[PDB]
């Protein structure tokens, strides 16, 4: 059974950073991407994933193109006050649309002085 | 991301009796279709649908020609196939998305009615 994993609760930034929020499957299967949310209700902005594009500030940490890659962390790049919130790394499987499988259970990111 | 060898759009004439939008991924590593899906998207909808796990087509009935070619696939080659009276009256954007795995990417190619 898939578990995906992130393995800080939390991370804590300076303002004008980078910020790295980890995310590990334990494996690739079924069938489906993983994508990460701020947010976890209807309302939650789309941070990343890895079709190309519109991320100009979100960025792989790992070599993502490759097929035995199951590390899916990411790098969000000039953090400002209004970043800070909860993320999620999300998996999927693909249909008619797409079906949420399997979720982190969630990395609190805050910004500091 | 799946990378792709991409073309922006194809003609065809009434000539052509079945067209093909071509897709072709460059980093295709799958050994088995079992870990493949491809979905071909059309003005907001999934004009074509293979799930590898269930080796499963599935098209809508204004589609009903449109394939793929699944012994090409493990090549990356997802390209759409169709006959000239589906291909005349769906003109425009096509999205071709393919998974394998965890991975993902897709490509946009026009489909283009010339004289
Ligand atoms: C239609 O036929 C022409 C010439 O044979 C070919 O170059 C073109 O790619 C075909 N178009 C499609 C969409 O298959
Ligand atoms: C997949 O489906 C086709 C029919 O679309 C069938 O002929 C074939 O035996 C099936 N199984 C596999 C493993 O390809
Ligand atoms: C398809 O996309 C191209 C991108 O340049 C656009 O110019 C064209 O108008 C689009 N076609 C339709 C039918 O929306």
């Amino acid at each position: 059974e898939l578990q995906v994993i992130q393995p800080d609760k939390s991370v804590s930034v300076a303002a004008g950073e980078s910020a790295i929020l980890h995310c590990t499957v334990t494996s690739l299967i079924p069938v489906g991407p993983i994508q990460w949310f701020r947010g976890a209700g209807p309302a939650r902005e789309l941070i990343y994933n890895q079709k190309e594009g519109h991320f100009p500030r979100v960025t792989t940490v790992s070599e993502s193109t490759k097929r035995e890659n199951m590390d899916f962390s990411i790098s969000i790049s000039n953090i400002t006050p209004a970043d800070a919130g909860t993320y999620y790394c999300v998996k999927f499987r693909k249909g008619s649309p797409d079906t949420e499988f399997k979720s982190g259970a969630g990395t609190e990111l805050s910004v500091r002085a | 991301q799946l990378l792709f060898n991409k073309t922006k759009s194809v003609e065809f004439t009434f000539g052509n009796d079945t067209v093909v939008i071509p897709c072709f991924v460059t980093n295709m590593e799958a050994q088995n279709t079992t870990e493949v899906y491809v979905k071909w998207k059309f003005k907001g909808r999934d004009i074509y649908t293979f799930d590898g796990a269930l080796n499963k087509s599935t098209v809508p009935t204004d589609f009903s020609s449109a394939k793929i070619e699944v012994s090409q696939l493990l090549k990356g080659d997802a390209s759409l196939k169709m006959d000239k009276s589906d291909a005349v009256s769906h003109t425009g954007n096509y999205t071709c998305e393919v998974t394998e795995l965890t991975r993902e990417g897709e490509t946009i190619i026009e489909l283009k009615y010339r004289v």
